[PDB]
């Protein structure tokens, strides 16, 4: 229940590193701006400055310790560490707008952009010239991608756009990957194929996690209806329509809660039980603080997972349009709420 | 046990500073020294609760002290018949001094110390400085007892009720009458009458020698054409918001002194001007105080007996009353169900209707009929709303055509 | 300064004749057939008996949403705006309180609809479903009437 | 003609149901960011608009998007005087629209006046704040008026009395 205000503008975009010991952020500008934990403070420690334009979204490869960014000017980069400056890395996403958002493959081979030009660019490495180039998967989609996010197996990948609607496509990539696994999406699954399309029409999905299975996909939209498909139930969808402002991401911080944030400016927890077939509110977390009444003075834009992973969760992170970063822990608001429950 | 009580004291007396800012003093300090030190904070926490939350037995304040001190000389220098009538020894300094030293205790003091000790043996202090200004006939302290008087009703109302059940008000419309060239007197004093008016409640028949209708005249030139040495123009906007608060305890308009007072002046226009910039906004400048029970609305208590009779209404120029009523019809569409002004502005607007030719301009009559019914269709069941409906009944009934359909 | 040369091809727009156009999709089986609404006479006759909360129910039951006509839609609206005036204020929060959610957000539609053309008195009434409405339904009512691409 | 404080309870209601905002930038041109409320070239991006209305006359629009709000607003004009007033009270507040930030140099057609409300806005300004603008400017817009129409009678007859006076 941190709260750390890193400036006064919004932050775009934020991703940690593998020990939690650093953080990049973008404070509504062209920059990305590292900093370190350094005790009980917060210290700033270098600053990627390439960009023509703002960015949308970071993200840290755990392992290799290899940033990647996307930002409006068309543009991504792949920063390694070399001594004591980073030094980015050209990439050829090929589009004619511009880019919303960027997620690491879980094994680090690849990454996915998700741009305005009504594509995602599946992008990987090539030492012949030191180049990061990409391939396209925009068979069905009509309009700009906001959100993103890789299945375990590091081939499948779900997609939220402004279509209305949350595509789950096949993002292999033969020259780095053997074939994958089958999986209860699905066998087929060369590159682009439209595993599952949901049906609601209604909404801009802002954002889209898997479950740590593989088998359980949430997303969340404008329409205040969160979702999520279950591929044991053969691909059945469960809303749950909210009283609320809209929610702008999720992640999934159990096999069976999720944790959401948005423009009620707070996260909430939502229950999901696959016996009965629907979601259930499991009750704002954050207690009303003793106008608003929450540590976020504005509405939040990208949760993050620091400890425990999704498959149980003790430390989610949460980034606003206030400035700011909250820390939260998990168990102190099972301990600080004795009617909170997560399943 | 009592740390929050003695130290409010200590700090009044070394620093000077007000009841408020005492506590702020406190509250500040000591919440900064728990927080910078957190091993002082359970005694520090004990310390901000008694002042949230008496003094020691034998210690008394020190403004009460001085207050027991300077009523007792201001009294002692009022039984002084000689002294007052037959002058041999210097005083204006130092009731200045007292009076001076008075007027920092009422305005910055814990109320309730400044309350009980003007509220002691029957007002037996209030009621002397009311009899050593009726007494004293230097204007540079006459000033500084309305000063202080204007302190000492914004405490309780029950010296409100004190005053203007005495001869000050009747000494203040005196010496305003008589003593024109004095421009602060005379603003403080026509200050002074508003607040001890503007709880309504009625006075002695003896007032109305002073305070009838040639008090009300004499107020009305001011408002109309002013004075020469006004430069400011503060008086106009005061003999304003005591005539509403004169206005207040006289019923029965037709027996009203005020009224007297405006079918007798030639042509009024700058007092209707400025009633209706009030009633646009719906503000009440007599009620300065906040005290309990809430006395009506001054300026619809006005207009209400304006409309009362035919001689007072035809005050208003024609573009004047097209614009009331403009007015008046806002205002009982724009207000909610339940509230207490709805059914005054109701009232007014019946008024306007016997007491002037309404009904053959007819000026937004049809936005008007529509709003009746509307509140006659209202389900409501508050008591008060059943008087706004009780009304709307006797309007229609009384004149058809504001109940016909709008067309 | 000015210019001398022919400057008239920045004059035609050529976006218009553009293919990557947004297309919004529609419900192919109602073309053909459109859903037949809530029907008068099921609803009046349940007003001439005064039975108000029933032919409340009866209208939000029946929506043509899917429909692509527009006259069923207005007919529909006005059947159901009808329904809405004729209500006793008192009545109202018994029959807000009866709905599911989802019939609160398609009766937030239909307010949000009936304060385009009002009558003398078709808005006060308005008013007062929309407090009740909210109180029940909250502000993610009002904005699954925003995001609805479907009109009612 | 219904009353006043439902009315501004619906239009606080719906407007923060349509400051849901986000930065979003262009999918028809390269690098622009643009209200998409005011160019209107993307449909998916546009809500539907929705209105509030006492009556015939006052009403309030909005017609909101991912990344603007624009909120026209009519105000009831009983005479013509007060449709004169009114008029020219727009003129200078929109002459000096780049210090209300919200503001359309222009008003949509059929209404007397409209604001504009970016997502740039809500990050630097309080969103909170903004509606109780709008909110404050629809209840004290009548009472401005009325006293500029007592202003009017009064200086008429000065301008009277002082050609009258003379004879």
């Amino acid at each position: 229940m941190a709260y750390h205000s890193f400036l006064v503008e919004p932050i775009s975009c934020h991703a940690w590193n593998k020990d939690r010991t650093q953080i990049a952020i973008c404070p509504n500008n062209h920059e990305v701006h590292i900093y370190e934990k350094s005790g009980a403070k917060w210290t700033k420690v270098h600053e990627l400055k390439e960009h023509n334009g703002q960015v949308t979204g970071i993200d840290w490869a755990p392992e290799s310790n290899r940033i990647v960014t996307c930002g409006t000017d068309r543009n991504a980069y792949v920063w390694t560490l070399k001594g004591r400056t980073w030094k980015p890395t050209l990439v050829i996403l090929r589009i004619n707008r511009a880019a919303r958002c960027v997620r690491w493959a879980p094994n680090e081979n690849k990454f996915a952009v998700g741009s305005g030009s009504r594509v995602i660019s599946i992008c990987y490495f090539e030492q012949e010239n030191d180049w990061w180039v990409c391939k396209h998967i925009k068979k069905p989609i009509r309009s700009t991608v906001l959100s993103l996010d890789w299945h375990p197996n590091n081939v499948l990948l779900a997609a939220g756009s402004c279509d209305f609607k949350c595509r789950i496509f096949s993002a292999y990539i033969k020259e780095v990957e053997e074939r994958p696994a089958p999986t209860p999406w699905g066998s087929k699954m060369p590159f682009g194929e439209l595993m599952f399309e949901s049906s609601s029409s209604c909404g801009w999905v802002h954002g889209v996690c898997f479950s740590a299975s593989g088998s359980r996909v949430a997303w969340v939209s404008h329409d205040s209806t969160v979702c999520l498909a279950d591929a044991d139930k053969k691909m059945a969808v469960a809303t749950l329509a909210s009283e609320t402002l809209p929610l702008l991401a999720l992640t999934f911080i159990t096999d069976n809660s999720l944790v959401a944030a948005g423009h009620d400016c707070f996260p909430v927890l939502f229950t999901y039980d696959a016996a009965a077939g629907m979601l259930s509110f499991g009750g704002r977390l954050d207690v009303p603080k003793q106008g608003l009444d929450s540590l976020h003075k504005n509405s939040v834009s990208q949760i993050s997972v620091l400890s425990g992973g999704k498959a149980k969760c003790s430390q989610f992170c949460t980034t606003g349009m206030d400035g700011g970063m909250s820390i939260w822990d998990v168990k102190s608001l099972e301990s600080a709420l004795k009617d909170l429950k997560i399943k | 046990r009592t740390i929050g009580a003695e130290l409010m004291e200590l700090v009044r007396r070394n620093t000077g500073l007000s009841h408020e800012l005492c506590r702020v003093a406190i509250g500040i300090i000591v919440g900064h020294i728990q927080a910078s030190v957190p091993a002082s904070s359970p005694v520090m926490e004990q310390v901000l609760l008694s002042l949230v939350e008496a003094l020691p037995s034998g210690q008394v304040c020190h403004d009460q002290q001085r207050l027991e001190v300077i009523f007792a000389d201001l009294a002692r220098r009022k039984d002084d018949a000689q002294q007052r009538s037959w002058a041999l020894y210097e005083d204006e300094g130092v009731i200045r001094c007292y009076l001076e030293e008075l007027l920092h205790i009422l305005t910055d003091a814990d109320p309730e110390v400044c309350k009980k000790m003007c509220k002691r043996n029957e007002f037996e202090s209030v009621l002397a400085l009311v009899a050593y200004y009726q007494m004293e006939h230097r204007a540079s302290l006459r000033l500084l007892l309305l000063k202080c008087f204007g302190a000492m009703c914004s405490l309780d109302a029950a010296i409100i009720s004190t005053l203007v059940s005495s001869v000050l008000p009747v000494e203040l419309a005196r010496d305003m009458q008589t003593d024109t060239q004095d421009h602060q007197k005379l603003c403080y004093s026509a200050l002074i009458l508003a607040m001890v008016f503007s709880m309504g409640e009625a006075v002695p028949y003896a007032h109305y020698e002073h305070l009838g209708t040639p008090f009300a005249q004499f107020l009305l030139n001011i408002v109309e054409d002013g004075l020469p040495l006004d430069t400011t123009e503060q008086l106009p906007d005061l003999c304003v918001n005591l005539l509403l608060a004169l206005n207040l305890h006289l019923p029965a308009a037709d027996q009203n002194v005020i009224m007297a007072a405006l079918s007798k002046h030639a042509n009024v226009k700058i007092f209707s001007e400025k009633l209706l910039l009030l009633l646009n906004r719906g503000d009440d400048p007599v009620r300065i105080f906040k005290h309990e029970p809430q006395p009506p609305h001054s300026v619809l208590k006005f207009l209400q007996d304006v409309f009362g009779s035919p001689a007072t209404a035809a005050i208003f120029y024609h573009t004047d009353m097209m614009a009331l009523i403009d007015i008046t019809v806002r205002h009982i569409a724009d207000l909610s169900p339940g509230d207490k002004l709805r059914m005054e502005y109701l009232s007014l607007m019946h008024a306007i209707v016997r007491t002037t030719p309404y009904l053959q301009h007819r000026h937004r009559l049809p936005d008007l009929q529509a709003i009746l019914r509307r509140i006659l269709n209202e389900e409501e069941t508050s008591p008060q709303c059943q008087m706004d409906r009780m009304i709307v009944r006797e309007m229609c009934k009384e004149f058809l055509v504001l109940g016909e359909a709008p067309s | 300064a000015r210019n001398t040369l022919s400057s008239r091809f920045r004059r035609v727009d050529i976006d218009e004749f553009d293919e990557n156009k947004f297309v919004d999709e529609q419900e192919e089986a109602a073309a053909a057939a459109a859903e037949p609404g809530p029907d008068p006479s099921e609803v009046d006759g349940l007003l001439r008996q005064g039975d108000m909360l029933r032919a409340f129910h009866a209208a939000l039951r029946n929506s043509p949403v899917n429909t692509k006509n527009q006259a069923v839609k207005e007919r529909a609206q006005g059947v159901v705006l009808k329904v809405l005036t004729n209500f006793k204020s008192s009545e109202i929060e018994q029959a807000v309180q009866s709905l599911d959610r989802n019939g609160v957000d398609l009766l937030m539609k239909y307010i949000y609809k009936g304060f385009e053309k009002p009558t003398e008195n078709s808005s006060a009434v308005l008013l007062q479903w929309h407090e009740k409405a909210l109180a029940v339904g909250g502000l993610g009512s009002i904005i699954r009437v925003l995001t609805a691409r479907k009109t009612v | 003609t219904a009353t006043l404080r439902p009315y501004l309870s619906a239009v606080r209601a719906t407007l923060q149901a349509a400051l849901c905002l986000e930065n979003f930038s262009s999918q028809v041109v390269e690098r622009h960011n643009k209200p998409e409320v005011e160019v209107r070239s993307s449909k998916e991006l546009l809500l539907q608009p929705v209105t509030i209305s006492r009556n015939e006359k006052e009403k309030v629009l909005i017609e909101g998007s991912i990344n603007s709000v624009r909120v026209s607003i009519a105000v009831k004009q009983a005479d013509e005087i007060e449709k004169i007033l009114c008029h020219k009270f727009m003129r200078f507040m929109m002459m000096r629209a780049e210090n209300f930030f919200i503001l359309r140099r222009k008003p949509v057609e059929g209404y007397d006046i409209s604001f504009l409300i970016t997502n740039f806005h809500t990050e630097q300004m309080y969103k909170h704040k903004l509606v109780d603008f709008v909110i404050h400017f629809m209840e004290e817009i009548d009472k401005e008026i009325s006293e500029m129409k007592l202003s009017v009678n009064a200086r008429a007859r000065i301008v009277a009395e002082e050609f009258l006076k003379n004879f």
